[PDB]
DNA sequence: GCAGCTGTCTAGAGACATCGAT
DNA sequence: CGATGTCTCTAGACAGCTGC
């Protein structure tokens, strides 16, 4: 309620800083149904240079636990923090081992793009992001499949056809994984994309 | 409306230097550059005004810098939608070379004066950066024309060869200028790297030979490359003199005044290399016009080491 | 045509300004003469304005104003889907809200439901103690008073 | 020979590049340890360039152009940062290394000129980058001299064009 | 007789080359 | 990818070269 009131109230820098470090200190300690309001506040109410590491603190807070779609909307409400998220995962994947939350939020920012795909290509050439984690993600968190978002992720294979063909195989694997869950209309759209692939282009994607 | 503003300028400009009130001159010059925008193309008043600012440029000798810069922009913002500005740029380059010294400081340029605005002071980066600014613009659209060139094709090649022939006469008379140190030297070296990238037109015509194109290379070989290398033999000593005035690290001022020189060398050879391809393919030897490439070495004077 | 325009506003962000002009022109033409797709065009432009504040987005409001002044009944035909847009008081209500209200003025006047939604959203916005929220509230107040006319 | 020449230049350039990069006088007793290496390296380079003079075969020139350019670029990128600081510690030996380098790389301009004279399409393709790199070396030497306040001790002069082991 | 006038030095601000990797 | 330093400059100042 204090953070909700401060959301309602105006902002002053000196107090905002100390209360926001206090918030970051007290985000993960509470139950998963309680911190989302805090995350929404720090998203649509707070914007600063230090957010580039505050969001990394949030990532560490949410690393363990990973219906709970309010966080997605909170990230939708503002876009500058999403660019900060891209900047943070530019180095978060450089040290941390590509946690599932990283690829989830990467899909979210790519949905809400050019910088995301540039980062994806760079880490394709860098560390290839072991895809068992995203297999588990599509196994458990398939409620946000909505093929229009991963469609660009798949068609990135075309730009990844110049070299490193293994990542094309990983993209094929993850489209195989995403097909066998639900969303029969999305399944037929995936089959339409696949027949497009066998029709246009050379024999490789065929 | 401009005529009453014209009367104010001619009276104000003709006034003595003690009554120049430069703030007035800048605004009135800019006020014409804004009002002259909406003069229609199909009017005679376009011409007598255009010939008036030319004749006011030929006669008046103004020593202010922003005044000269502002007035020239008007002339080049209007002689850009009526004709080819390269005729004006050549004349400006004719004056700059005449006004300043010579690249070889051995042969004396005739003391001509195509414009009275350019004096011993105004030939500074004040004008020499505007001329190279306009020259860059002309080269920029020529790239588009070369892009378009790559029954209407014959007409396109007529203008490009004619303009580049005039444009080469601009740089030939401008690279021979004894430019002062600073950014004006740096602009010329980079702009010379632009005009050579002459390569794309040669590269396109590999698909084909015409006599007009051969004359251009004849012009290019006899007007740009031998003169261009003379500039490099001069920029090495003007920067040595300019480098003595340090605290009177230095690494910034040694890897910044010399960086254009390697790039200019590369542009010359790349243009030179694509002539090899055309000379063999087009069964015509077009290299008797030009001369051999010249390089430079050094020897650290250990005698004067300390 | 409508897909081309949608991705035109997408690809905008001067040739970019010319692209905006061309996209606004084609969208207005395809809205004016095509009857059964004008609702789709309105839905597309309503879905495209949101989450767009970093780039100059005045094109959205201006072409929306043009298409509603050419055809104001489209929003009611779309069952007045502008009510959801009232949340824009937190993204960038410096000028977008003013222009949006300017555009939707006749449809707020004719339609009582959208007027009631506007008055309630502004009433809950005014006492929000945020500087941005209060700015949005006072901006909306600047327009709502003249939305209704009784002087003569 | 050309196979030997190709592999020898490639290995020499790779070994030269493998040397650790520039350092801002981080350690004593290393700025002279890491100079005899480049002394013997430029010795080997000069030897190979001399071996060019006896075999003017076209593949030999094609190998030499490219790999001399690559070795010069690697030298400029790596050894010269060491030279900046090492000039104060050691004065004549670095100068001798520079004399050897000028002795070797001076022939590469002659090879470029010979390639241009005969209009060899497949061999002139490497001339511009090598010439640019040689000019870059010429001026990076000025930069190094500036690192130790030696600006009247430099003199960039015109190089007389020569044929392969010949003249003009 | 130390009162007058005469100018390079310094801070303003705006445009460019490479500035240094995203 | 583009924040940054470098540079033509226009003026102002108080301080050296006129003076006094």
């Amino acid at each position: 309620p204090i953070l909700d009131a401060l959301s309602r109230l105006d902002l002053d820098a000196e107090l905002l800083a100390k209360v926001r470090q206090s918030a970051m200190t007290i985000v993960p300690s509470v139950k998963l149904e309680d911190l989302p309001v805090v995350i929404k506040f720090i998203l649509h109410n707070v914007k600063a240079a230090d957010a580039v590491e505050v969001i990394s603190d949030l990532r560490k807070s949410l690393d363990l636990s990973s219906l709970f779609d309010v966080i997605k909307l909170a990230v939708r409400f503002q876009k500058d923090v999403s660019e900060a998220w891209i900047k943070a995962i530019e180095n978060s994947t450089s040290v941390s081992d590509h946690k599932v939350l990283d690829l989830i939020v990467l899909l979210l920012i790519h949905s809400t793009r050019k910088q995301t795909e540039k980062v994806l290509r760079s880490k394709i050439r860098l560390g290839c992001m072991p895809e068992q984690l995203m297999q588990n993600a599509f196994q458990n968190h398939s409620m946000v499949i909505k093929d229009f978002f991963p469609s660009i992720l798949s068609l990135a294979q075309t730009f990844l056809h110049s070299a490193h063909p293994a990542v094309v195989s990983f993209g094929s694997c993850m489209y195989k994984q995403a097909f066998a869950v639900f969303d029969s209309y999305c399944q037929q759209e995936v089959v339409c994309a696949l027949v497009t692939h066998v029709c246009s282009g050379n024999e490789t994607e065929l | 409306q401009i005529r009453q503003f014209q009367r104010s300028l001619v009276n104000q400009l003709s006034s003595a230097e003690d009554d120049f009130n430069s703030k007035e001159t800048q605004l009135l010059i800019t006020i014409l550059s804004t009002l002259s925008k909406l003069l229609d193309p199909g009017s005679q008043q376009f011409l007598q005004f255009l010939t008036w600012t030319v004749k006011i440029c030929k006669e008046n000798a103004l020593e202010d810098l922003s005044c000269c810069k502002g007035l020239l922009t008007l002339l080049f913002s209007l002689h850009v939608l009526y004709k080819s500005p390269v005729s004006l740029l050549r004349e400006l380059a004719q004056d700059i070379h005449a006004c300043l010294g010579d690249i070889d400081q051995d042969v004396e340029i005739e003391s001509r004066s195509h414009f009275a605005i350019v004096n011993v002071k105004t030939a500074a980066p004040t004008v020499c950066l505007l001329v190279l600014g306009q020259a860059d613009k002309v080269l920029e659209e020529v790239d588009w024309l070369i892009k378009r060139l790559t029954n209407q094709t014959q007409a396109l090649e007529k203008g490009v060869i004619l303009q580049l022939g005039t444009l080469l006469t601009v740089f030939h008379e401008l690279v021979q200028t004894a430019l002062p140190a600073g950014s004006c030297v740096d602009s010329l070296l980079r702009s010379l790297s632009k005009t050579y990238a002459l390569t794309s037109l040669i590269k396109h015509y590999i698909q084909a030979v015409p006599g007009r194109l051969e004359k251009l290379v004849k012009l290019s070989g006899s007007h740009l490359t031998p003169q261009c290398y003379s500039f490099i033999t001069y920029v090495q000593n003007i920067h040595s003199e300019s480098l003595s005035f340090a605290e009177e690290t230095v690494m910034a001022k040694v890897l910044r005044d010399t960086k254009p020189i390697p790039n200019l060398i590369f542009a010359i050879e790349q243009y030179e290399k694509f002539l090899i391809h055309l000379s063999k393919k087009s069964k015509v030897n077009l290299m008797q016009y030009m001369k051999l490439s010249t390089s430079r070495d050094f020897r650290i004077n250990a005698s004067m080491l300390d | 045509l409508v897909d081309l325009g949608f991705s035109l506003m997408e690809s905008y962000e001067m040739p970019a300004q010319q692209a905006c002009k061309l996209g606004a022109s084609i969208l207005l033409e395809t809205f004016k003469v095509h009857e059964p797709i004008r609702s789709d065009i309105l839905e597309q432009v309503l879905n495209r304005v949101l989450t767009k504040a970093a780039s100059p987005v005045s094109h959205f409001i201006d072409l929306l104003s043009n298409i509603v002044v050419s055809a104001p009944l489209v929003l009611q035909n779309s069952s007045s889907r502008v009510t959801e847009t009232f949340d824009n008081l937190s993204f960038l209500p410096i000028d977008t809200v003013q222009g949006l209200l300017r555009a939707v003025q006749p449809l707020l006047k004719v339609s009582m439901s959208v007027r009631d939604s506007l008055i309630l959203v502004l009433q809950k916005a005014i006492f929000s103690r945020q500087l941005d929220a209060r700015k949005a509230a006072v901006a909306g107040f600047l327009l709502l008073l003249r939305n209704f006319k009784i002087l003569g | 020979f050309p196979v030997f020449f190709r592999v020898m230049m490639a290995q020499l350039e790779s070994s030269v590049k493998s040397i650790p990069a520039g350092k801002p006088s981080d350690s004593g007793e290393v700025q002279l340890e890491k100079l005899l290496k480049w002394n013997i390296a430029v010795r080997n380079f000069h030897i190979l360039i001399n071996l060019v003079k006896v075999f003017d075969s076209r593949p030999v020139l094609s190998i030499c152009l490219k790999y001399g350019r690559l070795f010069v670029e690697a030298f400029l990128k790596l050894a010269m940062p060491l030279l900046d600081h090492s000039f104060k510690k050691h004065r004549d030996d670095v100068q001798s290394l520079l004399k050897t380098l000028q002795l070797s790389t001076r022939q590469l301009h002659h090879m470029c000129g010979h390639s241009k004279i005969h209009q060899d399409l497949g061999l002139t393709n490497h001339v511009p980058l090598l010439k640019k790199s040689l000019e870059q070396f010429v001026y990076r030497v000025k930069a190094m001299l500036a690192f130790n306040h030696c600006q009247e001790a430099f003199w960039v002069g015109v190089l007389k064009n020569r044929d392969l082991q010949g003249e003009e």
